[PDB]
């Protein structure tokens, strides 16, 4: 009961390039991702799928 | 309320206008402080280490 | 005629990339200011238009 939550959040999250790049030699991914307050992203767990 | 509006009539249509009852707009300031110094950033970023 | 005699130098257009790097390692543009600060372009190689 310590460490817990009894809380609605979510587990899984993607985000798209706002900014799309379309040029002949690089892709700007190009994220406004902001982190929940009350929420902890885990950069050891964070990737690309392209 | 002529006479309590506003002072009574002396230049009935005055172009050339002072503020005494016409007022002036609001002086207050809000100051707030700077995330990084001015005299702490002399020592690191032209010897070898850079700030970001 | 000598080109610096009179100011007069012909071969200043036909350049290409500079890397000015300071103490043989950090570079002088490298304070992210601009899109290639570890090596200033001059004349592009025809890299992407835009």
């Amino acid at each position: 009961h310590d460490v817990t939550t009894d809380r609605s959040q979510r587990l899984t999250l993607r985000f798209i390039p706002v900014d799309r790049e379309d040029t002949a030699y690089s892709y700007k991914a190009r994220f406004t991702l902001a982190v929940g307050d009350n929420r902890v992203l885990d950069m050891a767990s964070t990737y690309f799928d392209i | 309320q002529a006479a309590i509006t506003t002072t009574p009539r002396n230049n009935l249509n005055p172009r050339s206008w002072p503020a005494a009852l016409v007022y002036q707009e609001s002086p207050a300031p809000t100051t707030v402080v700077l995330p990084r110094d001015a005299q702490a950033e002399v020592q690191m970023t032209n010897s070898g280490a850079q700030l970001a | 005629s000598i080109p610096y005699l009179d100011g007069t130098f012909y071969l200043n257009h036909t350049f290409k990339k500079v890397a000015i790097t300071f103490d043989s390692s950090v570079s002088w543009p490298g304070n992210d200011r601009l899109l290639t600060p570890n090596e200033f372009e001059i004349k592009r190689s025809v890299d992407g238009e835009g």
